[PDB]
């Protein structure tokens, strides 16, 4: 668990498998699952892909979101997505990620 | 561990930092003809001199 | 949602309330923090009579909740105006609402395996049920129910 | 035993169809109920062979679930109130319900 | 008199045991698909279900032992932190349990003093066809106003 | 999620608190707990 | 040792039936049926689980499946190597019949006909050849037996459940 | 492997698609019933046990979706016997038969064809050379298993569930036991031979032999042999089918005019308690006139139909059925400042029914009891919410005791009965009264206890 | 059984002994297993005295009801105690000259 | 076991306890919402003319307090040494002697007359596990003309933490 | 642990406790039904 914890903080997907289902989200489908299901405003692909391989490259916004993915959402979602909001745990990583750009040999 | 006490039911102080400093050194107990003349309306509500 | 409170609060008039509620309200935004929301609960009578600032047992009381996402450094010197109110008897701080109780304690294989942005996205009558949720009524939304519940009343207007 | 696709499939139709017949319609007399949904069934698989969606072939097919149910609720509407103005023709459930009040009657007689 | 009253009421042989028992059970026996832990506890095992902590909880309020009430290890994770935060606010009592009698499912009769396991196995489904009194005239009234549309139309 | 701004918090705190009055033409919600509160008038006062 | 301790809880009998060796599932409001198996069972020092149905989580599918398994809706009842023993009836005639202690200790029961409980001395055959024609009847001047005696009126019980 | 493939056919030719046709449907379903005894006997004779088929060579009809007829015959051979050497070329025959079905629906692959072909052609070779050898399902044992489970139809109602649908009918002028003897000994064990496309049709007792005098039902005299009911059906299938198409096309059309209404005047439901056929004109009246419900103050309210004008108190109004257009104007005139108190007692009778039956759900789910049945009487919604909100209210008092076999019931006057299952209750009763009563029952219960463990 | 033992007839640290099991059999009875609570009605139960052996090996808590016909509705439950009550000896009362068998 | 006999109208229901089920206050409101829950909904329903009779049994004394439904002490506590079994029951009896008349002179100055055929409606409670219960108890038991017992229950402390408890109890 | 886990784990451990079962008492009723049938049949 303390390199599975490690894991999740690096890598982005470690946690979902082929059969897109967690461990907790099979147990408690009500708590894991989305309650709604809207028809809108589909993202699609990701074209920008390529400038995040892991999350460590994105530690501007919280869990490791992408500037890309808030486009057509208003202020208060990116507020609240924002350095501030960040949690220790995140703050940590996130300096944890600014010698990781310095010092890294690859991704 | 550490045991703790209220100030007028709001304030968490320490049991031992208050019998000595908190408890004693309130605005309401040891100066109660300056506390009289707390303004009530231009204060902000979270302070009073039961605590302060 | 990222802080949870449960405002237990003096039945006071309605200018007093509003006022404390106006000056959490402003000393949640000054601090750069968002309202998610803010809803209040009407006058109930606990199990429990709180006592105020000059010890006097309260029958009455009326609980908020109030849904923040602030900064925890924010969040405490919020937390310090809210419990030092005069008026606030009691405020519970939820803070498990991005990872859900019994992950941490329970099972070490079951620890990285759950997604915060699940409960993180939605709000908290979506995370704590009330006895009036269920599963059904959150089906019900994405159903169509208008074109549904026309014919429901057309047994008892006969009788 | 079942296939686990058509086992989410049944989950997802009985709750979506529970709703529209117990609180929707608030019909509980509702006869053979069995070809409905496994019309629902086979117009799911008719909707799925060309591919259309996943939410949207259930929309459809609760409409058409829906506009059955409203058919058969209107036909035995029908048939109940041509049984009722005639005043011919009596059902079983009104037999039965003679054959205890009378019953009744008699055992008030025998006190 | 009135005569939207006949066409609305419907006759009945049994009324029921709760009126929409049929559709669930023929619903359940196709959602199984054979040929003719739970979803909501864990939801509710919060600080504003005050029945949901009781139900897990004696006559006083507290624990029961492990080999009585076994449950799930996370359950009672969200069972103590429940109680804790429900007594915290007031939403229940420091001692005592005001949702008891309302959690225990092996209840006594009224005319008697222990509760017997032979009673489960009843299933009287009227066999001998019992009509109330009350029943009996709204009988008698749905067959007068049918002979009154009868007459009239 | 439809957060609160600062311009229109004065109001919807209001419209909150005018959520239980003792007059209104509409039946009230059920709480977060799963009760009806008390009824209030104007001024907060308990019916 | 090696893992936390945690209470066993199932919704299906099979599982309760592998686990243990003897299982009863009773409940709260019949404390004297339940305290009776008890006295039984550990007489023979064998290890039992009981598992009262009150404040249990799967409770409406343990009442149909010990419906299916035992057709008396009566509690408590006794489970050894997988198989139904019964209700009181059933173990008091095991333990009349000298029968108790190879059904909790070896998971089986004597199919051996005749009684055991009605020896007098050592038990051996005793008349128990079979007889040329049969006919035990006809000879009147047989050996009826020692003389018993019966109460003419019954004592009063110390306990109603004493037994 | 011709699981795709068998699938494909039965989605195309399943009578459960061709609604807009009754004959291609029934056609279909005997299409399918004929197909699924057919290869019964064809798993009874790889089971072992060898039976005479009920059709040796016979020409299958089925349907097929544009998005048409298919016809294909089944032969035997001439030397056909229920010996062991025949059990072979029988499974030949049928295979040959099935994707002679596949063939002509255009579904299959031709190396499919070809494949089953070459299987049948090594059996053939086989059976004359006998050789010795020591698993995929063939194409009839993939077409029953995707026939049983996902492409059956739906089973014959039976008489049980029959009964409470409202479509077993008869009148009464026979005799009460006449009926008894056309429906028990002709219903039970006559069931069998009845068809499944006839299960739609609900059944009347009468004098006569006729198709029909109501809207979609048949009927049938004193008692019948089930070949007079064979014949009797294959000699008017056309009026059988006719009628049905009539009454769907009456329910559609009175179910559009509904919805139409409904959206139209933004209503929850139109009520009717009169004949349809008086009804449907004025419910085209009201389609004709509709911009004038819209420009009157006509709307939000549900509307009945029957035969006195008049005004019920719980919001609805009644229309009578004979009204012309010139008698329009007067009566929508007549009834204008009424309809703001219609609208306001049928929101508030709404609001009051969504209480009442709030509060005997929670009453279901707190103390468990037998039923509750508040809508016998006809009281006000006012006598029905306090019964049911003092219902609610001792509801956590009366959870120590079971009450899962009497019924509580509104009434006119107290009812406590033991010995049956009624609880019979005025709408205005002390609820903690009824708690002492049910205390002192207990304290009878344990004093008899007391004192019979004392006497002992 | 026949008799009961006087206090003078037994040892003084038997005596004190019983007085203490007294004390904590008054203090905490409605200390017990809550599954066996929910059956005890405690409006007739009464602890006269507590009675020992001259080294405690055992101890006899001597018992009563009010009304003797609830007696039997109380007999069963309060012999499903007699581990809790050696678990409050255990835990309650020091300087025990035995772990005594409840009767 | 046997169900209790069966009650056919309310009328002679009246006549038959001291109750009725039909209320005569007629109540006319109008609560379309949901009606509140009470916080201790299953408990006993204590009417507002009922008096709480406390029995505190002890080695040597027995204490008898009453009090009304707002927690008024209607007479003083009794102490054998101001005023065992029979000392329980002297006790008791002694309280229920005073008692009746200080009843009569508190309801009297509001209304209640209480002169003849209505019993005092008594809920009974009990402290101690000692003998003292025993002979309590039997001397409200022998006033059933007098003082009619509807709960007989009994309020024993639980335990929760304790201050301290003496030398000569531990050790 | 601090003294208050210390004092939980001897309560768990007073509680939970896997006592030596010795059939003693099945032995001396053997015993006592072996001299009521010795003591019944001989003289």
């Amino acid at each position: 668990p303390v390199q599975k914890k490690r894991q999740e903080q690096m890598l982005y997907g470690v946690n979902i498998p082929e059969t897109r289902q967690m461990k907790f989200e099979e147990q408690h489908p009500l708590l894991a699952g989305a309650l709604r299901k809207l028809e809108g405003q589909p993202k699609g692909f990701p074209f920008w892909y390529r400038k995040y391989p892991t999350r460590r490259h994105a530690y501007e916004y919280r869990f490791s979101i992408p500037v890309e993915m808030l486009d057509g959402y208003n202020d208060d979602v990116k507020k609240a997505l924002s350095k501030g909001m960040m949690s220790i745990q995140e703050k940590q990583f996130a300096q944890e990620a600014m010698y990781m750009e310095r010092y890294a040999e690859h991704d | 561990k550490a045991s703790h006490i209220r100030i007028a039911n709001r304030k968490r102080v320490e049991m031992f930092v208050a019998k000595r400093f908190h408890l004693p050194t309130r605005l309401a107990t040891a100066a109660p003809d300056i506390a009289a003349e707390w303004h009530d309306e231009l204060n902000p509500m979270h302070m009073y001199p039961a605590i302060i | 949602v990222f802080y949870s409170f449960v405002l237990v609060m003096k039945p006071r008039q309605r200018r007093f309330t509003s006022q404390a509620l106006r000056e959490i309200g402003v000393a949640v935004y000054s601090n750069g923090g968002l309202i998610r929301s803010i809803t209040n609960e009407g006058i109930m009578r606990p199990y429990s009579r709180f006592r105020d600032a000059d010890n006097t047992p309260l029958t009455y009381a009326r609980y908020i909740i109030l849904q923040l996402d602030m900064g925890e450094e924010e969040m405490g010197k919020v937390d310090k105006i809210i419990r030092e109110h005069q008026d606030v008897l009691m405020a519970l701080k939820l803070n498990n609402l991005e990872r859900p109780v019994g992950i941490r304690s329970g099972n070490k294989e079951l620890q990285a395996a759950y997604f915060p942005l699940d409960t993180f996205t939605r709000l908290e009558e979506e995370i704590n049920w009330s006895p009036q949720t269920s599963a059904d009524i959150y089906t019900q939304l994405e159903m169509n129910w208008k074109e549904f519940s026309r014919t429901r009343w057309s047994s008892f207007l006969r009788n | 035993t079942l296939s686990p696709e058509r086992v989410a499939l049944r989950d997802e139709l009985a709750r979506k169809s529970r709703l529209v017949a117990s609180e929707g319609m608030r019909y509980y007399n509702i006869f053979w109920v069995r070809k409905p949904l496994d019309t629902m069934e086979k117009e799911y698989y008719e909707l799925k062979r060309r591919g259309v969606d996943h939410g949207e072939a259930i929309r459809k097919v609760l409409q058409g679930f829906y506009s059955g149910l409203a058919v058969k609720k209107r036909v035995a509407a029908i048939q109940a109130e041509e049984a009722k103005l005639t005043g011919r023709f009596i059902t079983m459930r009104e037999a039965t319900v003679v054959l205890g009040v009378l019953a009744k009657l008699h055992k008030e007689q025998l006190t | 008199g009135r005569e939207g009253w006949l066409f609305g009421q419907q006759v009945q042989l049994h009324y029921h045991r709760f009126p929409d028992e049929q559709l669930i059970t023929n619903l359940s026996r196709w959602r199984t698909g054979e040929t003719v832990p739970s979803p909501e506890v864990y939801m509710k095992l919060n600080y504003k279900n005050p029945a949901t902590i009781s139900r897990f909880l004696t006559r006083t309020g507290h624990m029961y032992p492990a080999d009585i009430l076994p449950l799930n290890p996370e359950a009672v994770v969200k069972l103590r932190v429940a109680k804790a935060q429900a007594i915290r606010i007031g939403l229940y009592p420091r001692f005592g349990n005001p949702f008891w009698f309302r959690s225990q499912k092996f209840r006594p009769k009224a005319y008697q003093e222990n509760y017997d396991p032979t009673t489960y196995s009843t299933k009287r489904t009227v066999e001998h066809f019992a009509y109330n009194w009350v029943q009996t005239d709204r009988i008698r009234r749905y067959f007068r106003e049918l002979e009154a549309v009868h007459t009239s139309g | 999620i439809n957060y609160v701004p600062h311009a229109q918090l004065r109001e919807h705190i209001d419209k909150e608190l005018d959520k239980y009055v003792a007059g209104k033409n509409e039946p009230y919600p059920l709480n977060f707990v799963g009760q009806m509160p008390f009824l209030e008038d104007g001024d907060g006062n308990i019916v | 040792s090696a893992t936390r301790w945690l209470p066993f809880v199932s919704s299906d009998l099979k599982d309760y039936l592998n686990r243990y060796w003897a299982v009863m599932f009773t409940v709260g409001a019949r404390p004297i049926e339940t305290g009776h198996i008890r006295h039984y069972v550990s007489w023979y020092c064998t290890r039992m689980k009981v598992v009262l149905l009150d404040h249990h989580v799967y409770v409406e599918p343990l009442r149909q499946q010990l419906q299916e398994a035992s057709r008396t809706p009566e509690l408590p009842l006794l489970f050894v190597n997988k198989k139904l023993v019964g209700t009181l009836r059933d173990v008091e005639l095991l333990e009349r019949e000298k029968k108790l202690k190879d059904v909790l200790h070896f998971g089986f029961e004597w199919r051996v006909g005749g009684s055991v409980a009605a020896t007098n001395g050592q038990k051996s055959l005793m008349g128990a050849l079979p007889a040329p024609y049969g006919d035990a009847e006809f000879f009147r001047g047989r050996y009826r037996g020692p003389p018993v005696a019966r109460p003419v009126v019954s004592l009063p019980t110390l306990h109603p459940f004493a037994l | 492997m011709y699981k795709k493939a068998l699938h494909s056919f039965f989605l195309k030719v399943h009578p459960d698609f061709f609604h807009h046709n009754r004959s291609q449907q029934t056609v279909n379903e005997s299409s399918v019933a004929r197909l699924n005894e057919l290869l019964s006997w064809a798993k009874a004779f790889k089971s072992g046990h060898l039976q005479p088929p009920p059709s040796s060579s016979f020409t299958l009809t089925f349907y097929r979706k544009p998005d048409t007829i298919i016809q294909s015959t089944f032969e035997l051979p001439s030397n056909f016997a229920p010996s062991d050497n025949h059990r072979g070329t029988v499974e030949r025959a049928v295979n040959k038969f099935l994707r002679d079905l596949l063939r002509r629906a255009a579904c299959i692959d031709s190396v499919t064809e070809s494949i089953s072909e070459a299987e049948d052609a090594t059996a053939a070779r086989a059976e004359a050379k006998p050789l010795r050898r020591r698993g995929p399902k063939s194409l009839l044992d993939e077409a029953v298993e995707s026939m049983t489970v996902q492409w059956s139809l739906t089973p014959a109602p039976t008489l049980q569930e029959l009964i409470e649908a409202d479509q077993i009918l008869f009148s009464r002028d026979l005799s009460p036991l006449q009926s008894a003897a056309a429906l028990s000994t002709l219903q039970r064990h006559l069931g069998e031979l009845n068809y499944s496309a006839w299960e739609s049709m609900p059944v009347i007792v009468s004098n006569q032999f006729s198709i029909g005098d109501l809207t979609g039902t048949i009927t049938i005299p004193w008692d019948f042999t089930p070949e007079q009911f064979h014949s009797f059906m294959a000699h008017n299938e056309k009026g059988v089918a006719r009628c049905r198409e009539v009454a769907i096309q009456y329910a559609s059309t009175i179910e559009q005019l509904i919805a139409e209404l409904c959206t139209a005047l933004e209503l929850d439901d139109i009520l009717v308690s009169c004949s349809h056929q008086d009804a449907l004109r004025l419910m085209e009246l009201l389609h004709r006139n509709r911009e004038l419900l819209i420009q009157y103050g006509l709307s939000k309210l549900t509307l009945e139909v029957g035969n006195r004008h008049a005004t019920r108190a719980n919001g609805v109004v009644i229309i009578n059925c004979s009204l012309t257009s010139e008698q329009l104007r007067p009566w929508l005139k007549a009834i204008s400042p009424k309809l703001p108190l219609q609208q306001r007692l049928y929101e508030l009778s709404k609001q009051m029914l969504e209480s009442t039956l709030w509060h005997l759900k929670e009453f279901r789910t707190m103390v468990e009891p037998g039923g509750v049945d508040a809508f016998s009487n006809d009281c006000t919604y006012a006598e029905r919410l306090q019964w049911s909100k003092e219902l609610f209210r001792i509801g956590p008092s009366l959870a120590p005791w079971d009450w899962s076999e009497m019924t509580f019931v509104l009434s006119p006057d107290v009812d406590i009965d033991w010995a049956n299952g009624l609880l019979a209750l005025p709408y205005n009763f002390d609820g903690d009264a009824l708690v002492r009563y049910v205390e002192e029952v207990q304290q009878e219960a344990k004093s008899r206890k007391r004192e019979e463990l004392l006497a002992a | 059984v026949r008799l009961l033992r006087h206090e003078s007839s037994m040892s003084p640290s038997a005596r004190a002994f019983s007085e203490r099991v007294a004390y904590h059999l008054r203090r905490s009875l409605k200390a017990c297993p809550g599954h066996i609570a929910e059956h005890i009605d405690f409006t007739q139960l009464i602890i006269q005295e507590v009675l020992g052996s001259r080294r405690s090996k055992e101890i006899y808590i001597v018992w009563f009801t009010v009304d003797p016909g609830a007696r039997f509705e109380l007999e069963p439950r309060l012999h499903q105690l007699n581990h809790w009550v050696q678990q409050l000896i255990i835990k309650r009362v020091k300087r025990r000259p035995h772990i005594p068998r409840v009767t | 076991a046997v169900p209790p006999p069966r009650v056919l109208g309310g009328d002679y229901f009246k006549t038959r306890f001291g109750y009725s089920l039909v209320k005569n206050s007629e109540m006319t409101q109008g609560p379309v919402d949901y009606s509140q829950l009470d916080m201790w909904g299953e408990m006993p329903r204590y009417t507002s003319d009922m008096v709480f009779l406390y029995l505190v049994s002890r080695r040597r004394n027995t204490y008898a307090v009453a009090y009304t439904y707002e927690g008024k002490r209607i007479l003083n506590t009794y102490t054998a040494g101001n005023r065992s079994t029979d000392n329980g029951h002297q006790v008791t009896s002694m309280y229920l002697n005073d008692l009746l008349p200080k009843l009569r002179e508190m309801r009297a100055s509001e209304g209640r007359p209480m002169g003849r055929g209505e019993k005092v409606e008594l809920v009974v409670r009990v402290m101690g596990f000692y003998n003292g219960r025993q002979g309590a108890v039997r001397a409200v038991q022998d006033r059933a003309n007098e003082f009619h017992v509807r709960y007989f229950e009994d309020i024993t402390p639980f335990p929760l933490n304790g201050p301290k408890m003496p030398r000569g109890v531990f050790k | 642990v601090n003294k208050q886990t210390q004092k939980y784990r001897t309560k768990l451990r007073y509680r939970f406790r896997q006592p030596s079962v010795v059939p003693l008492r099945q032995t001396l009723q053997q015993r006592h039904n072996t001299i009521l049938e010795v003591l019944r049949r001989r003289r």
